[PDB]
């Protein structure tokens, strides 16, 4: 672990863009993650809210 | 059936087509809960009860 300094570097970007992409599947409280469903089976009203 | 022996049903394998509903009567209530009556024609389904 002679080139820890660097190594930790490249770890710390890459691991927060993986957290990043993995919060969309995230729902926050809306019936359901990808925006296709509910623009699909939901009237324009309630698919705003 | 009564309130405490409601017919429990289930409905699988078929092509779906619920505008049969709307020539059966004035449907006093008639509401959607997740899913906006209009659009429910196209959508598909796991599992249907009745």
């Amino acid at each position: 672990s002679a080139l820890g300094k660097l190594q930790d570097v490249v770890n710390h970007n890459a691991q927060a863009l993986n957290t990043l992409v993995k919060q969309l599947s995230s729902k926050f409280g809306a019936i359901s993650s990808v925006l296709n469903d509910i623009l699909s089976r939901l009237d324009p009203p309630e698919a705003e809210v | 059936a009564s309130v405490y022996a409601w017919n429990r049903k289930r409905i699988s394998n078929c092509v779906a087509d619920y505008s049969v509903l709307y020539n059966f009567a004035p449907f006093f209530a008639f509401k959607c809960y997740g899913v906006s009556p209009t659009k429910l024609n196209d959508l598909c389904f796991t599992n249907v009860y009745a």
